[PDB]
C-alpha cells in the first residue's frame, strides 16, 4: 500500500498548484483520502478528505473556498486543487487514507513540499572562524539573506556529519531567512584537515562551497 | 422540538458488506438540554449495529460522523435518535446487497461469499419519520 | 470550533519509564480519538484508533485509553525509538483536528554549554554589516540565557536567537545567537561580550573579543 504524492514546488501569491495522490494496494472507492499539511516546524493541521465513492468533501476553514478536493477512482488517485494561495500556505503536504478507522489516517504518503514565495534572492555565506584551546574546536558558516526556504548545510561534499549542528532559519525583520551551521572538531584536527562547508539554496540556483579557518 | 434532523449524508457508498457505515449526520439544537442524545443504526433483514452518544448537547448547527459496526437481497437501515430513552426521528434507507461480477450473480453458490457482496444504499430515497416527546 | 486540547507540549523521561500524554475534547467525543508518532523529517504514523485500539504492527507498550473527555496516550517502558513528537486527533466532530503535540525528550545528566564566539568576516564587514555569533554547544537542559554586551553595556532587541533538538546521540541541545549591528555602529565600540547563565555553570561564562 503506497501513496505517492506529486506537483508541489515554487508558486507564487494568488497563483494556483495541483497536487496528486496515487494510490497502489487497495481501492480507493472503499476509503477516504485525506490531506494533511504541516508547515515548518509546525504541527500538524488537516486539511480536507474525499470519499471517491461517494464524492463527499470536507474542508478545513483555513482552507475552504480557496482549495478542492477531487478523485478519478478509475486511476485510482485523489488530487488537491490550490488556488488563491497564501504566504501561511507554505508547508508539506501529506496524502492519506483512512479505512475502517473511523477516519483515522492509517497510511500517509512521504509528502511533498509547496513553498509560496513573492520574492526569490540567494544567501551570502560568511566563515565563523575560531580566535585561538580546550580538546574541542568549533567553526561554522553563516549563511545570510535569503528566501524562500530552505537551504540545505553539508560539510565536506557530506563526508562530516558527526558534530555538525545546522539551526533551524530565522525569519529576520528585513523578511529574509538567515541560519548558521557549526560543527565541532578535535582541536587535533585543525591544521591537518580542511573544512568546507557547501550551501545550496535551490530556488536561486546558487550553490557555494566556502573554506572555514 | 428541540433537536432537528437537518441532512444524512451517506459517505462510503457503495461499499462491501463488511464495512462499517460512515455517515454524517447534521442536527440542530434551540435550546439547552439535560439529557444526551443517542443516535442508532438498526440492520433489517433484527439487529442492533451501533449507537453514538452526544452529551452535553451543542447548542446550533453540528455536523459530525457516525461510524457504525457491519452486520454478521433487499435489506433496510434505519438511522435513529433518541432524547433521554424516547425516540423522536428515525430515517429509514432501502439497501441493494449484490454480488462484485457478472457470473456470481447469475450463478450464486449455495454457501454464501460475503466477502464479495457490495451494497449500495439507496441514499436519494430516504423515509425521514418524526415523533413529538416531552424535551426538558 | 471544537478543540482537542494537548498536554504537556514537552517532557522529558528516560528507557523503562511511564510516561502519560492526555488530550481533552473541548465537548463530548464518543470514540472517533487517534494518537500518531511523528519523527523528524518523516510522515507521521498511526499508533492508536478509535481511541483504545492498537493498530496493526505497532508494539503493545502503546495504548490509549479515556476517562470522560480526557483521552490519555500511556507508553509502559520508553524504549530509545519512542523518542518523538506524538498528536492526538479527533475525527467524530467537523472539522477533524489535531492537537497541538507533545514532545518526549530524553533526560539526562545536567551538562555546560561549550561557549563560542565569533567575530564578523571581513568579506561581510566589506557589504556595511556585522553579525557577531555566539555558539552554546551541546548543553542540557534546554534553559539557557545568552546576554550581549558591547563595552559592558547591556544590549536590547538587536540579537536572534535558534535552538536545535535533542541531539540522537548525546542529548543535548544548541543554541545560536546573532548580534546584528550596521557597519558605522561596529566601528565604534571595542569588547563585544556573550555572557551564558545556564543552569550546569556555578557562574556566568563569558566570551568576547576586541574588534
Amino acid at each position: 500500500v503506497q501513496l505517492v504524492e506529486s506537483g508541489g514546488g515554487l508558486v507564487q501569491p494568488g497563483g494556483s498548484l495541483r497536487l496528486s495522490c496515487a494510490a497502489s494496494g487497495f481501492n480507493v472507492s472503499y476509503s477516504s483520502i485525506h490531506w494533511v499539511r504541516q508547515a515548518p516546524g509546525k504541527g500538524l493541521e488537516w486539511v480536507a478528505y474525499i470519499y471517491p465513492s461517494s464524492g463527499y468533501t470536507s474542508y478545513a476553514d483555513s482552507v475552504k473556498g480557496r482549495f478542492t478536493i477531487s478523485a478519478d477512482t478509475s486511476k485510482n488517485t485523489a488530487y488537491l486543487q490550490m488556488n488563491s494561495l497564501r504566504a501561511e500556505d507554505t508547508a508539506v503536504y501529506y496524502c492519506a487514507r483512512s479505512y475502517s478507522t473511523k477516519l483515522a489516517m492509517d497510511y500517509w504518503g512521504q509528502g511533498t513540499l509547496v513553498t509560496v514565495f513573492n520574492q526569490i534572492k540567494g544567501p551570502s555565506v560568511f566563515p565563523l572562524a575560531p580566535s585561538s584551546s580546550g580538546g574541542t574546536a568549533a567553526l561554522g558558516c553563516l549563511v545570510k539573506d535569503y528566501f524562500p526556504e530552505p537551504v540545505t548545510v553539508s560539510w565536506n561534499s557530506g563526508a562530516l556529519t558527526s558534530g555538525v549542528h545546522t539551526f533551524p532559519a530565522v525569519l529576520q525583520s528585513s523578511g529574509l531567512y538567515s541560519l548558521s551551521s557549526v560543527v565541532t572538531v578535535p582541536s587535533s584536527s585543525l591544521g591537518t584537515q580542511t573544512y568546507i562547508c557547501n550551501v545550496n539554496h535551490k530556488p536561486s540556483n546558487t550553490k557555494v562551497d566556502k573554506k572555514v579557518e | 422540538s428541540i433537536v432537528s434532523l437537518l441532512g444524512i449524508k451517506v459517505l462510503n457508498n457503495p461499499a462491501k458488506f463488511t464495512d462499517p457505515y460512515e455517515f454524517e449526520i447534521t442536527f440542530e439544537c434551540l435550546e439547552s438540554l439535560k439529557h444526551d442524545l443517542e443516535w442508532k443504526l438498526t440492520y433489517v433483514g433484527d439487529q442492533e449495529l451501533d449507537s453514538i452518544l452526544v452529551g452535553p448537547v451543542p447548542v446550533g448547527v453540528n455536523k459530525f460522523v457516525f461510524s457504525a459496526d457491519p452486520p454478521s437481497s433487499v435489506t433496510v437501515i434505519l438511522l435513529s435518535c433518541s432524547y433521554d430513552g424516547r425516540e423522536f426521528v428515525r430515517v429509514g434507507y432501502y439497501v441493494n446487497n449484490e454480488y462484485d461480477e457478472e457470473e456470481l450473480r447469475e450463478n450464486p453458490p449455495a454457501k454464501v461469499q460475503v466477502d464479495h457482496i457490495v451494497r449500495n444504499i439507496l441514499a436519494e430515497k430516504p423515509r425521514v419519520t418524526r415523533f413529538n416527546i416531552v424535551w426538558d | 470550533d471544537i478543540q482537542m486540547t494537548q498536554s504537556p507540549s514537552s517532557l522529558s523521561a528516560s528507557v523503562g519509564d511511564r510516561v502519560t500524554i492526555t488530550c481533552r475534547a473541548s465537548q463530548s467525543v464518543s470514540s472517533a480519538v487517534a494518537w500518531y508518532q511523528q519523527k523528524p523529517g518523516k510522515a507521521p504514523k498511526l499508533l492508536i484508533y478509535s481511541a483504545s485500539s492498537l493498530y496493526s504492527g505497532v508494539p503493545s507498550r502503546f495504548s490509549g485509553s479515556r476517562s470522560g473527555t480526557d483521552f490519555t496516550l500511556t507508553i509502559s517502558s520508553l524504549q530509545p525509538e519512542d523518542f518523538a513528537t506524538y498528536y492526538c486527533q479527533q475525527s467524530q466532530w467537523y472539522p477533524i483536528t489535531f492537537g497541538q503535540g507533545t514532545k518526549v525528550e530524553i533526560k539526562r545528566t545536567v551538562a555546560a554549554p561549550s561557549v563560542f564566539i565569533f567575530p564578523p568576516s571581513d568579506s561581510q564587514l566589506k557589504s556595511g554589516t556585522a553579525s557577531v555569533v555566539c555558539l552554546l554547544n551541546n548543553f542540557y537542559p534546554r534553559e539557557a540565557k545568552v546576554q550581549w554586551k558591547v563595552d559592558n553595556a547591556l544590549q536590547s532587541g538587536n540579537s536572534q536567537e535558534s535552538v536545535t533538538e535533542q541531539d540522537s546521540k548525546d542529548s543535548t541541545y544548541s543554541l545560536s545567537s546573532t548580534l546584528t549591528l550596521s557597519k558605522a555602529d561596529y566601528e565604534k565600540h571595542k569588547v563585544y561580550a556573550c555572557e551564558v547563565t545556564h543552569q550546569g555553570l556555578s557562574s556566568p561564562v563569558t566570551k568576547s573579543f576586541n574588534r
